[PDB]
């Protein structure tokens, strides 16, 4: 996976 | 003077960190995240199917409803989540936040409904960019920092261990050596710092600007870092069913380097490995394009070879080897  | 330490596990591969965080007497299990400033949680106030296989808030057992106020971001990956706020008693690695600000959520996008690995997210980037509206409110970082021993929280993220999120004080036990700070720039509420210089292999290039983000998986580059990072990787090639540049797990990787106000801060090439591409025979990198953004996201991949300290006080970001 993710990227927040 | 307070001061807490709370554990983090890593969910398979390490795609995140889940931390328990008490609301309200329920506890739940969140992903905090360095990125993004909202406490957010899955609550009752979500469909009945979407609860399935969460622990979810009840913001009418205890919370105090923030009239008119609502929420909603969007994350870096595409996923989303929308909702209500009340203000609730949240607990971290015994730290208590009174009337903190919980962002129940009302709406979430697939991604967070397929994952039932958390039951929502904790920022700890600055409080400007808090999406409440019509007024922001702080982190649960924000909330309490007056109130510990230093106004500071630092983390050891592991590879399939358990780690430690530290706050209101520094654990030396958790490095080598001393630390080395460097400036951070919060301007876009980021905790974005500087490198001089990075050394992919063989390979050295100029520095850019990025982030220090506990909530984004992978260390994200230039395209052009990327290229020159796998150039020299025999036979790693893209490939869309996984997510970017696959190889034989096999391979010995390079590692890679920044340097930071003197510090050289060195990602050894086997955390670079992440795991199954989940695509046949093949390791996913744990580099990959930012997608031309303009700066980078030093993600967990990097994280996991360092004792990182958050520090308000410049603010600042220190680095250590992790021992
Ligand atoms: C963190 O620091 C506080 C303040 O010194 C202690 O009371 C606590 O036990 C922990 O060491």
């Amino acid at each position: 996976x993710v990227v927040x | 003077a307070a001061s807490g330490v709370a554990t983090n596990t890593p969910t398979a591969n390490d795609e995140e960190y889940i931390t328990p965080v008490t609301i309200g007497g329920t506890t739940l299990n969140l992903n905090f995240d360095t990125g993004s400033a909202d406490l957010w949680v899955f609550s009752t106030e979500l469909p009945a199917s979407q609860q399935s296989g969460h622990s979810v808030y009840n913001p009418s057992a205890t919370g105090k409803e923030l009239s008119g106020y609502t929420w909603s971001i969007s994350y870096g990956d595409g996923s989303s989540a929308s909702g209500n706020v009340f203000t609730d008693s949240v607990t971290v690695g015994g730290v208590t936040a009174h009337g903190q600000a919980v962002q129940a959520a009302q709406q979430i996008s697939a991604q967070f409904q397929q994952d039932t690995n958390n039951d929502g997210l904790l920022g700890l980037a600055f409080s400007s960019i808090n999406t409440v509206q019509p007024q922001s409110q702080t982190t649960f970082f924000d909330t309490v920092k007056s109130s510990l021993a230093q106004p500071l929280f630092a983390v050891a993220l592991k590879h399939q261990q358990p780690g430690v999120y530290d706050f209101g004080f520094i654990d030396s036990s958790k490095y080598t050596g001393s630390l080395t700070y460097t400036g951070v720039d919060n301007s876009q509420g980021f905790w974005s710092f500087n490198v001089d210089s990075y050394t992919a292999g063989s390979q050295s290039g100029d520095g850019f600007s990025g982030i220090a983000d506990t909530g984004t998986t992978l260390l994200l580059l230039d395209d052009s870092v990327v290229s020159q990072y796998y150039s020299q990787v025999s036979g790693a090639q893209q490939d869309s069913n996984a997510g970017g540049y696959v190889f034989d797990c096999s391979t010995n990787l390079p590692d890679f380097s920044v340097s930071i106000s003197g510090y050289t801060a060195t990602v050894p090439g086997s955390l670079i490995n992440y795991g199954p591409s989940g695509d046949g025979s093949t390791c996913l990198g744990g580099i990959q394009s930012n997608s031309g953004i303009g700066f980078s996201i030093f993600g967990d991949i990097f994280l996991k070879s360092q004792y990182v300290v958050f520090d308000s006080d410049g603010p600042q970001l220190g680095f250590a080897p992790q021992a």
